[PDB]
């Protein structure tokens, strides 16, 4: 039983996975075993949401994070998000499934069964940590499969059905994408917005043709960049720079996944267009937004004159100026103006919302989409009751909005600790003090006194 | 105090006839309500326009009356201003408009006559909780 | 150690277990019976659901005298009819 | 060697569990407030002297069950089991609310008997009595709040119940009407804990990472022995660090370790003087020259002021059934409130 | 050696009174500016409208306040998110009205701080020390994040951020509690068993460490002197100290590894007030606390409350009263 | 106010700058024991 205990291996039992780090076929076997974990709940958690779904109601009031992924890219809905067939979903969680099986052999084979080292069975699958070439092109190969990926989401935007639009003309519906965004200046524009109020950054991206031209040049740099990390090896510069060694590049992953971590936090928070709220829910925007339209609706059908209705502060009751001027809600939703969304546009006009508009445009759809969405405002108790905290028990509900912004906040946050974590130990081990100071080598007994 | 065949018995119309529910449809009732119409009407108020509420004399009020099964299943079916002048179905939830309120579609008359029960049964039993909003919490 | 036996041998040894597979269930089904009896509710005189309130009462039974205290729940029980 | 020797001999027998003459206070003390709390909560309700339900019995949760205080009309009856308000009455004396000073009085005479087990033990053992000083403020908090805090009130009732959001309730009734965020000794109470608090993360952080390395293993808790002469961390080590991170830095550990007992032990302490304020409504709840002003001037706005208008919120949404023997009925009309909510 | 050369060696010397560093270098301007900009608000800034409804709050000493009410006041609710910098303002009167020190201060000091926690990785790793005082560090900072940062992201604005103040923090709890139940959250209890326990045991620590130091001294001096800095043998007996508390509870829930009770002295307060962060972090986005209200029901369907009920009712007091101006319509949904 | 903004730009640019070519040089090696980490 190879480096099986504290003696042999130097790792106690609760660190007992670091007895991994040089033993590549066991290793093999934790990744791929642990690939399976995933797929298996990726496809079990889908099969769960659709026995647990009943088609005529939203899906955002049945719990449901998986099936609207599936939705967005166009399977199983029609027009306005309704769901027109449910297989889609089913194949989905089936195929999922099927696959984790798949996985979580090869994985329990390499776990233990198969070559515990990989580099005397084979140089081709072996690697050395500090061997720089081996794995810059292990980086590579990867690199080359995420741009697939990214392809594939293009493919499917545009020869194989398309992507529900929310925004698409005459209300939201599958629509097939047929001149993606190709100009850099838009797509990197993209990456040079500040993320601060109103420009958001990438998440602020607000039309699937941008998404999808963003996929097509995400997906070629990621292929040239394999490419180009297979047939090199790093520079100068960069070997100076970087710790070479397994627990660095797993810090350095760490970190790299808290910022995505983060990044969809704000996401799937801000989002309307890639997270659609026919099938997340509005977002908390959204709702408070929707809030003043209806009761400026109300109130307007009762003869109210809301472009000159002045609230108690002095401030428009139901409309007034941001900063630059536009016209936008009033109240407190007067932070929120930089919403967009489809049934709030039409009321918009080149100096904001419209009072014309607003006094003999607004239809029924839309006084009932503000009347939902103002109504499944994303707030709600962990055990689920639906509304401001100080809410009777009745409703059940809370936002897969919420669900997904603080799950991968609470994920994003522990794994930046990980970074720190696994960085600074793996600063220390490769400068050999990470098991403590050599009492005979103190270096701070050999350095001047402070004072 | 008990749930009783005297707390579940309500107006059937306005002639004075009336209706004793079983517990199994007051129990059909409140998740009913809870299924197609507590996300506006939670506790007896209504969200969207916290004037009109589910009272029962409030819905007596109400043209035509709505303090009994008959006026709530119509409304159920054709909803109205508390005036009954306008027709409000492109607005509020009604099988009349099941295509754009899809929670409607499959809710039954035997539904409709429970959710009636349960607006009329509730206040019975909350007294001014029901309708009464925050205040009353 | 301080002379007792260590716990690790006792709850390992089968002589234990064949104690403890009666004595713990017999206890456990103790605990359920006090409640489903029905006798908690009266040691410790707790409200059923349904004696909170007597049918048309919407009054709190709140106890106001310090000394005639037990003769006031009492009445407030017969109440209930 | 007589009988009373004999029984010393047997009371302080090295066993699993220690006794002691100080035993004989603690443990049935503290087994009658454990088992008297748990009982409660299981059991008992709260209808009689709250209006409220408060056991697993009725349907309360681990956040919401409490053994509640007893009715206001109760006043600060010992409210003992043959009193003349139970009258022998088991059944009675609980929904007289008799478990709550039953836990209380018995729990105050357990921490008493859990003091005195530290002297006792250390004066055995051979060690400075200094984890019983410690402890002063543990007894100083549960006095204040358990014991002289209602005494000043009006009665029990206004005691802290023994449950998770029974406590959360007390807390928030200490914000509205006493405004005791307000308060420059629970301002030093939080001083003490957070400060004990970060005084506990640094110095177990900065100890863990200037070990010696005096071992070869990777998880390096194996390389300390017990029995050991040698500092297991640098000491010259975590002073530079601290001293050229922070300005400042700890160079004596008798003087770090002493500092750790102080900072927490002292907050608490303070805390507890406020508290005993608090037993008279000598509250510090408001700046005086803050409300000449504002009464004059009303363009005039702080978040002390701010934080009053909450505070009139809290007290009059809670008092009516917080309150019940009060039989509060505050018409709609009355309430505070701002615009729309 | 070259400029540059030298300048790095500087910079990263061992030597220096106070450690730089590379993260020293953005850490020390950055944390000057906060510094200076809240000293300089802190007295004399004028009132700022907070919630955007020209009902300016002030917050300096100049202008009303003491110690215990001053605050620098946080943004315009206007503004929610948008960067409001100085250069964004038509003038400094504007900027002032419009409560700008605090974001500029906010951000300056998040900056500062995180760098803070990277120069304690980056010293640790000069002095051959194991790195990890900056992973204990990242939880009162990941707490700041929350307050500063997070919670006005998800709430929309600025102007919801955590006062700069003592009152102005007192303001932002009692809301929080109104509007997310904090109380009723596991993860601010999880924070409170993380705080309540940090301290129960810094003064177990102190006080067992204090009770088994070894005699060095006479009773005319302090037993400080018993211990000189540098000494190689520990200055108490930890067998002793053992003895004492494993007897006091019972010997196997005693410590006899010094590294591991300093392990966990480390562990407890650190993981508890990163379950406060992650609450305050988590209710940004109105997951907010259990809500029993109404949860117990008698036979009729009578509502029977219990303290959960009070809490509710307590909490609408806070609710229907803050920002009294700045609501309306009926629901406050951030 | 531009000036302002264009100061406050360039000093930024500087510093960050610092941080990121400080970083570059060669910092793994300054440390007490192991230097060759390349
Ligand atoms: C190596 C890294 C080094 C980093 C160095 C520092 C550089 C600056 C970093 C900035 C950090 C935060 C700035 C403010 C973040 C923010 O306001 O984020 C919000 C933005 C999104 O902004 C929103 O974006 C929206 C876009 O939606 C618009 O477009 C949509 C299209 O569907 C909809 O139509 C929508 O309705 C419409 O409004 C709007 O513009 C909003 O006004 C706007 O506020 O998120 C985003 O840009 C992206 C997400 C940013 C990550 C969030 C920060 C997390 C930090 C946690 C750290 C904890 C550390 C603890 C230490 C221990
Ligand atoms: C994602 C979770 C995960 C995965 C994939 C692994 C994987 C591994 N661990 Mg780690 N470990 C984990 C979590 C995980 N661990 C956790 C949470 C802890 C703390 C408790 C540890 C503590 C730990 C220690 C102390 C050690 C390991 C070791 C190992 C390796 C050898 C296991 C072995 O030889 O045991 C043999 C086990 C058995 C013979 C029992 C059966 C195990 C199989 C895999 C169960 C399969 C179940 C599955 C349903 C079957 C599906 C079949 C179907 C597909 C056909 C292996 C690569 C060891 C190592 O590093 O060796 C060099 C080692 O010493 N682990
Ligand atoms: C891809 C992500 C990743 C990977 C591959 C690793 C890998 C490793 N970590 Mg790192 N780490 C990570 C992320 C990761 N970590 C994150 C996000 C954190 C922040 C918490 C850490 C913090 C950390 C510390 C402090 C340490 C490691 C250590 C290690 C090494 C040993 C791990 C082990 O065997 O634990 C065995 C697994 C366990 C003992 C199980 C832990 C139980 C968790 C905490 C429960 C979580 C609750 C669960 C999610 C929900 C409740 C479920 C319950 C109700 C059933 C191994 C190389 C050790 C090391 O330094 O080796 C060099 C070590 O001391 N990690
Ligand atoms: C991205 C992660 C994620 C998210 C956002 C959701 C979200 C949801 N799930 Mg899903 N699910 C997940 C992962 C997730 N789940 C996993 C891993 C499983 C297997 C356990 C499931 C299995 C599952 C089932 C069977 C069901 C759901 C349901 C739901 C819905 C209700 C959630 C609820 O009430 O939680 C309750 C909240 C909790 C239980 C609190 C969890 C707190 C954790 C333990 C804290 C952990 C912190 C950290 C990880 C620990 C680190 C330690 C530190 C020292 C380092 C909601 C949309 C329900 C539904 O409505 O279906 C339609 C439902 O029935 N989920
Ligand atoms: C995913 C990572 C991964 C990696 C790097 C390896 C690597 C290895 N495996 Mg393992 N294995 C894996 C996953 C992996 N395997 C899975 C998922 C299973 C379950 C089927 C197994 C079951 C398994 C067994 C039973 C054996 C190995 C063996 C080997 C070794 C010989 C490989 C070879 O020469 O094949 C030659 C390569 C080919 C014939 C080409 C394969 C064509 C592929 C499968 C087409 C699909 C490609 C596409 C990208 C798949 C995407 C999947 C993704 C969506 C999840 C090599 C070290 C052997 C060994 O260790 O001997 C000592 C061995 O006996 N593997
Ligand atoms: C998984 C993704 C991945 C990873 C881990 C790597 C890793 C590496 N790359 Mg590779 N690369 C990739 C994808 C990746 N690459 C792709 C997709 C391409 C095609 C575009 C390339 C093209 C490429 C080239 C041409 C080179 C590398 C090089 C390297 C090596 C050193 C790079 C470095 O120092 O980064 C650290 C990054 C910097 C030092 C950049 C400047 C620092 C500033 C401050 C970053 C600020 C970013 C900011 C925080 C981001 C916010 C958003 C922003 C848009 C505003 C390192 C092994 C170098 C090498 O050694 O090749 C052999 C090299 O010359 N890569
Ligand atoms: C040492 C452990 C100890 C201590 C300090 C206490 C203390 C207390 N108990 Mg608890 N109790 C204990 C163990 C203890 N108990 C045990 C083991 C049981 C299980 C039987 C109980 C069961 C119990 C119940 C059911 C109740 C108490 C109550 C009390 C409180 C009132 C007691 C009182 O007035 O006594 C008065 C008696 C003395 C102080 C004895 C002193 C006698 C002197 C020294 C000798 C002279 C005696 C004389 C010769 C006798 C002549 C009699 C003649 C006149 C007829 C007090 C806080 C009451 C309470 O908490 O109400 C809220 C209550 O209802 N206890
Ligand atoms: C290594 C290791 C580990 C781990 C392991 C793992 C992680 C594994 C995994 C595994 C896996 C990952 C597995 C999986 C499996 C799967 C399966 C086996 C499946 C099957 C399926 C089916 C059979 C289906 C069915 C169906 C259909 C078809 C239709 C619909 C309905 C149903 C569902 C019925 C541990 C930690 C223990 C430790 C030791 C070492
Ligand atoms: C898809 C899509 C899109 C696009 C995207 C893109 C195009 C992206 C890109 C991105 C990118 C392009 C990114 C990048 C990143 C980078 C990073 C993240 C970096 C990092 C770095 C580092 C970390 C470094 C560090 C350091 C220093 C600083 C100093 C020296 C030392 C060292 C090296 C350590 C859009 C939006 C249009 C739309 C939607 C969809
Ligand atoms: C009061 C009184 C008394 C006393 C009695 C007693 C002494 C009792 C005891 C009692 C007892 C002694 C009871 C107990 C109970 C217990 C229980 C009921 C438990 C439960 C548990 C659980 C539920 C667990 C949980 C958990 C945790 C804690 C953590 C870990 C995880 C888990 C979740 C598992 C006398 C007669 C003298 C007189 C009259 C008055
Ligand atoms: C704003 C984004 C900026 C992105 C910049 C990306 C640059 C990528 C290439 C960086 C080139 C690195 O060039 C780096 O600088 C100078 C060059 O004289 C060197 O300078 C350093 O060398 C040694 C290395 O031990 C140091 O001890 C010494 O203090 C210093 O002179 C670094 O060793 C070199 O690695
Ligand atoms: C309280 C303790 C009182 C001790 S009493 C003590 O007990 C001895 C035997 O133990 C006798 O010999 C002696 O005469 C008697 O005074
Ligand atoms: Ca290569
Ligand atoms: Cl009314
Ligand atoms: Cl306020
Ligand atoms: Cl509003
Ligand atoms: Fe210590």
């Amino acid at each position: 039983a190879t480096n099986r205990d504290q003696e042999s291996s130097g790792f106690a039992w609760w660190a007992g996975n670091a007895r991994l780090i040089n033993l590549s076929g066991k290793l093999l076997g934790a990744h791929v075993a642990h690939a399976g974990l995933i797929v298996f709940w990726a496809g079990a958690m889908t099969l769960f949401e659709l026995a647990h779904f009943i088609p005529e109601k939203p899906m955002y009031e049945q719990g449901l994070i998986l099936i609207p992924h599936i939705a967005t890219l166009g399977w199983g809905v029609g027009p306005g998000g309704e769901v027109v067939d449910t297989f889609p979903f089913f194949v989905v969680g089936v195929v999922h499934l099927i696959s984790s099986a798949v996985l979580g052999f090869g994985g329990v084979y390499h776990a233990i069964r198969g070559p515990e080292t990989l580099e005397e069975y084979s140089s081709f699958f072996g690697y050395d940590w500090k061997d720089k070439n081996k794995m810059t092109t292990i980086l590579g190969f990867h690199l080359i499969v995420l741009g697939i990926g990214a392809l594939l989401l293009v493919a499917k935007a545009m020869f194989f059905g398309g992507l529900y639009d929310t925004w698409a003309p005459g209300g939201g519906d599958v629509r097939v994408i047929t001149n993606p965004t190709l100009d850099p200046r838009v797509i990197f524009g993209y990456l040079l917005k500040s993320p601060f109020g109103g420009e958001g950054w990438i998440v602020s991206v607000n039309n699937l043709e941008d998404v999808v031209g963003g996929h097509i040049w995400i997906g070629l740099i990621c292929i040239a960049g394999g490419i180009w990390h297979i047939l090199t090896t790093p520079f100068g510069w960069a070997r100076r720079a970087f710790i070479w060694s397994g627990e660095a590049y797993l810090s350095y992953s760490l970190g790299a996944l808290s910022m995505m971590g983060f990044i969809a936090t704000c996401f799937v928070w801000f989002n309307n267009t890639v997270y659609p709220s026919e099938f997340y829910g509005p977002t908390g925007p959204e709702a408070s937004q929707a809030q003043a339209m209806t009761f400026l609706i109300r109130d307007q059908k009762l003869g109210a004159n809301v472009g000159s209705a002045q609230g108690p502060t002095g401030l428009g009751k139901y409309l007034m100026r941001s900063p630059t001027g536009e016209i936008i809600f009033g109240g407190e939703t007067m932070r929120f103006w930089d919403f967009r969304g489809p049934w709030l546009e039409p009321l918009r006009g080149p100096n904001g919302l419209d009072l014309n508009k607003i006094k003999n445009d607004i239809q029924p759809w839309q006084e009932r989409r503000a009347a939902e969405y103002m109504t499944h405002a994303p707030l709600g108790s962990l055990n689920s009751v639906g509304g401001v905290a100080t809410e009777i028990n009745s409703v059940n509900f809370v936002s897969p909005r919420s669900w997904l912004a603080t799950s991968h906040f609470v994920l994003a946050f522990f794994f930046l600790v990980g970074h720190l974590w696994h960085a600074g130990r793996a600063r220390a081990a490769a400068a050999g003090f990470e098991k403590g100071i050599d009492r005979e080598s103190e270096p701070v007994l050999s350095m001047p006194s402070l004072d | 105090a008990e749930l009783t065949p005297e707390v579940l018995t309500v107006p059937l119309n306005s002639e004075g006839k009336t209706i004793t529910l079983t517990e199994k449809q007051y129990l059909e009732g409140k998740r009913l309500f809870q299924y197609a119409c507590a996300s506006c009407h939670v506790g007896g108020i209504t969200k969207t326009n916290p004037s009109l509420d589910l009272r029962t004399e409030t819905l007596a009020l109400a043209t035509p009356p709505r303090d009994n099964i008959e006026g709530l299943v119509d409304y159920m079916k054709n909803p109205t201003t508390y005036d009954g002048e306008q027709e409000i179905a492109e607005v509020h939830p009604s099988l009349r408009s099941a295509d754009i309120f899809p929670k409607m579609r499959n809710l039954t008359e035997k539904d409709l006559v429970a959710i009636a029960g349960h607006i009329l049964v509730e206040p019975k039993i909350l007294g001014d909780k029901w309708g009464g909003g925050k205040v009353y919490y | 150690t301080t002379g007792e036996r260590p716990f690790s041998d006792i709850i390992t040894s089968v002589r234990y277990w064949v104690i403890h597979s009666i004595t713990i269930p017999a206890l456990f089904i103790a605990g359920w019976l006090f409640v489903s009896t029905g006798l908690a509710y009266d040691v410790f005189g707790t409200p059923r659901p349904d004696s909170y309130y007597a049918q048309e009462q919407r009054s709190i039974p709140l106890v106001t005298d310090r000394f005639e205290a037990k003769q006031q729940v009492e009445t407030f029980l017969e109440q209930l009819k | 060697r007589g009988w009373f020797d004999i029984l010393d001999d047997w009371l302080k027998r090295d066993r699993f569990v220690f006794v002691g003459w100080s035993g004989i206070l603690l443990f049935p003390c503290a087994y009658l407030a454990l088992g008297g709390w748990l009982t409660g909560t299981t059991f008992v309700t709260s209808w009689y002297t709250h209006g409220l339900a408060s056991s697993y019995l009725e349907g309360c949760n681990f956040l919401t069950v409490a053994v509640s205080t007893p009715a206001n009309s109760m006043g600060h009856s010992l409210l003992l089991l043959w009193g003349p308000e139970a009258q022998g009455d088991f059944t009675r004396w609980c929904q007289l609310g008799g478990l709550w000073t039953f836990i209380a009085l018995h729990g105050a005479f357990g921490l008493i008997g859990f003091m005195l087990r530290q002297f006792e033990i250390a004066r055995l053992v051979g060690v400075r009595p200094y984890n019983a000083i410690a402890f002063s403020a543990p007894i100083a908090v549960f006095v204040s709040v358990f014991l002289i805090y209602p005494l000043g009130q009006s009665s029990w009732f206004f005691a802290p119940s023994f449950g998770v959001a029974a406590i959360f309730r007390f807390l928030l009734f200490f914000q509205g009407f006493h405004n005791w965020t307000l308060n420059p000794f629970h301002m030093m109470g939080v001083a003490g804990v957070l400060g004990g608090a970060l005084l506990c993360a640094i110095h177990g952080a900065t100890v863990e990472n200037t070990l010696f390395q005096d071992g070869e293993g990777a998880s390096t808790f194996r390389a300390f022995n017990p029995t050991q002469a040698e500092e297991t961390y640098s000491m010259v080590t975590a002073n530079r660090f601290w001293s050229q991170i922070f300005g400042i830095a700890f160079s004596n550990k008798r003087w770090l370790h002493f500092f750790m007992l102080f900072v927490p032990v002292t907050g608490l302490w303070m805390s507890a003087i406020g508290v005993v304020g608090l037993a008279l409504n000598l509250r510090s709840y408001d700046f005086i020259s803050q409300e000449i002003r504002a009464a004059e001037d009303p363009e005039f706005e702080t978040f002390y002021t701010k934080n009053l208008l909450l505070n009139e919120g809290i007290r009059a949404w809670m008092a009516p059934q917080d309150q019940p023997h009060e039989n509060f009925v505050f018409p709609e009309e009355v309430l505070p409130r701002g615009n729309a909510l | 050696a070259n400029l540059w050369e030298r300048f790095c060696n500087w910079v990263t010397s061992t030597d220096n009174r106070l450690y730089v560093g590379w993260f020293g270098v953005i850490m020390i301007p950055t944390l000057l500016a906060a510094t200076i900009c809240f000293v300089i608000a802190f007295i004399a800034a004028p009132p700022v409208d907070i919630d955007g409804i020209r009902e300016p709050v002030s917050g300096s000493l100049l202008y009303g306040n003491n110690i215990i009410t001053g605050a620098v006041v946080p943004s315009s609710n206007a503004i929610g998110l948008h960067f409001y910098p100085i250069w964004e303002a038509a003038s400094l009167d504007e900027w002032l009205y419009n409560g700008g020190p605090y974001q500029l201060i906010i951000f300056h000091f998040l900056l500062g701080a995180s760098c803070y926690m990277g120069r304690q990785w980056e010293l640790s790793y000069r002095l051959g020390m194991r790195p990890w005082i900056c992973v204990a560090y990242s939880a009162p900072l990941a707490s700041a994040f929350a307050v500063f940062l997070i919670y006005p992201i998800g709430q929309g604005s600025f102007s919801d951020g955590m006062p700069l103040g003592i009152s102005g923090t007192f303001n932002f709890m009692i809301v929080f509690q109104a509007e997310h139940n904090i109380l009723m959250h596991p993860f601010h209890q999880l924070g409170v068993a993380g705080v309540f326990g940090g301290a129960l045991f810094c003064a177990m620590h102190g006080s067992l460490v204090t009770s088994s130091l070894i005699r060095e001294t006479t009773e005319t001096e302090s037993a400080n002197y018993g211990y000189k800095f540098g000494q190689e043998e520990e200055t108490y007996n930890i067998v002793a100290a053992h003895g004492y508390f494993g007897r006091l509870i019972f010997q196997y829930a005693s410590f006899n590894n010094s590294r591991s009770l300093h392990f966990f002295l480390a562990a407890w307060p650190v993981v508890g007030v990163w379950f406060a962060a992650l609450g305050i972090s988590t209710m940004a986005f109105n997951l907010n606390g259990f809500n029993f209200n109404h949860s117990v029901i008698d036979a009729k369907g009578n509502v029977i409350n219990t303290w959960a009920d009070i809490i509710n009712r307590a909490n609408l007091g806070m609710e229907v009263m803050h920002e009294r101006n700045a609501h309306n319509f009926p629901l406050d949904l951030a | 106010m531009e000036t302002l903004k264009i100061t406050v730009y360039i000093v930024v640019t500087f510093f960050v700058l610092l941080f990121v070519f400080g970083f570059l040089s060669g910092d793994p090696a300054r440390n007490p024991k192991r230097k060759d980490l390349e």
